[PDB]
């Protein structure tokens, strides 16, 4: 059955995948409000949409900053795959379309803010309240290694709270269709698999170490490798040493050595019986798999609303105005999109 | 502590990804 989802959200997804949306709005559709979130190619700002009333987070990519930053591939990756997959955890992508300056994705506004600001404001979460935000990444991981896609960003960052207290995953730049294995040095120091940060091919199981990082800090407060340098965090992560807080359970230990396992013959979610390693793994045997993706099991936490249009789950960003030049730039470069 | 040691280092803000 599990198989059978599986199988017909393949034929959903590989249909948009081969034929994928493009121009399906225009820049003055939408109200620019503010600054949601900042990156190297421009902003995530919350717009409204003006025919429907409707509330959006849009994606503001400089054309010119992509080409520099050679993200041209990973850009078009980004969309492309977002366009084409439909699943309760990730945010989904409204419009997409491109001016003479910029590429534009709007997406489902997500108020509760990063799950990042409340786990460094609450220091941690305890072990249930994990383990329900970690059954989400389970299923979202589950779901899009079936359909070939490595996500290759997981981080508190990403992962926006809902209205419901449910997971929406943000941020496409690293997501890749592979069927083999892969070589880009990509995603966040403290979640990088050894294989990443030792040059090697790697595949899938990188996304199930950063779900080991990902688990360890929300419990922990704190990540399993940190240090002030992006070297000193490699060489923590290829020793691959792990220390647990005295708090983590037995169980929750066990899990984590099983996932920041440095060797790919021992990691859960790389072995013969797959992502069922995880999800039979005692530290989930209170975890009803179904009821998670049916968003029937009551979050720990809800966050707070003052009502449609709000930021207050945000920072505030420095605002920059959109200018869009008279000439197109990168033409070629971006005419998939 | 570990939670010292982190507050006190200059990764407790939101992380950059990195590439090529
Ligand atoms: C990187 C990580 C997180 C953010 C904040 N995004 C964001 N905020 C709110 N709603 C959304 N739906 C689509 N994405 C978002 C910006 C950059």
């Amino acid at each position: 059955s599990v198989k059978e989802f599986l199988a017909k959200a393949k034929e959903d997804f590989l249909k948009k995948w081969e034929n994928p949306a493009q121009n399906t709005a225009h820049l003055d559709q939408f109200e620019r409000i503010k600054t949601l979130g900042t990156g190297s190619f421009g902003r995530v700002m919350l717009v409204k949409h003006m025919e429907t009333g409707n509330h959006y987070a849009m994606k503001i990519l400089d054309k010119q900053k992509v080409v520099k930053l050679k993200q041209i591939e990973h850009t078009l990756n980004e969309k492309r795959i977002l366009q084409a997959v439909n699943f309760p955890f990730l945010v989904k992508l409204e419009f997409s379309f491109k001016d003479n300056s910029n590429l534009y994705m709007v997406m489902e506004y997500v108020p509760g803010g990063e799950m990042f600001s409340h786990l460094r404001r609450i220091g941690r979460f305890s072990e249930p309240h994990a383990r329900f935000y970690a059954a989400q990444i389970v299923l979202t991981f589950e779901y899009l290694h079936s359909l070939d896609l490595i996500y290759r960003d997981l981080k508190p960052e990403n992962l926006l709270i809902d209205q419901q207290g449910y997971i929406q995953v943000t941020d496409f730049g690293f997501a890749k269709r592979v069927k083999g294995r892969t070589w880009t040095l990509c995603g966040t120091p403290e979640y990088l698999a050894p294989e990443i940060i030792l040059s090697k091919g790697y595949n899938k199981a990188v996304d199930w170490w950063a779900l080991g990082v990902l688990i360890y800090e929300m419990a922990a407060g704190y990540p399993p490798f940190f240090a002030d340098q992006p070297i000193q965090i490699y060489e923590k992560i290829v020793s691959g040493k792990v220390r647990f807080p005295s708090h983590f359970s037995s169980d929750l230990k066990d899990l984590l050595r099983n996932l920041l396992q440095v060797d790919l013959t021992k990691r859960f979610g790389n072995l013969k019986d797959g992502v069922n390693d995880i999800k039979n793994h005692k530290w989930f045997a209170t975890t009803d798999w179904i009821a998670i993706y049916q968003r029937k099991v009551e979050a720990p936490f809800i966050p707070k609303f003052k009502g449609p249009g709000d930021t207050s789950n945000f920072d505030d960003y420095e605002e920059e105005e959109i200018r869009v030049s008279i000439n197109e730039k990168c033409g070629k470069e971006f005419s998939e999109f | 502590t570990t939670y010292a040691d982190f507050i006190a280092s200059g990764r407790t803000g939101r992380r950059n990804a990195i590439h090529d």
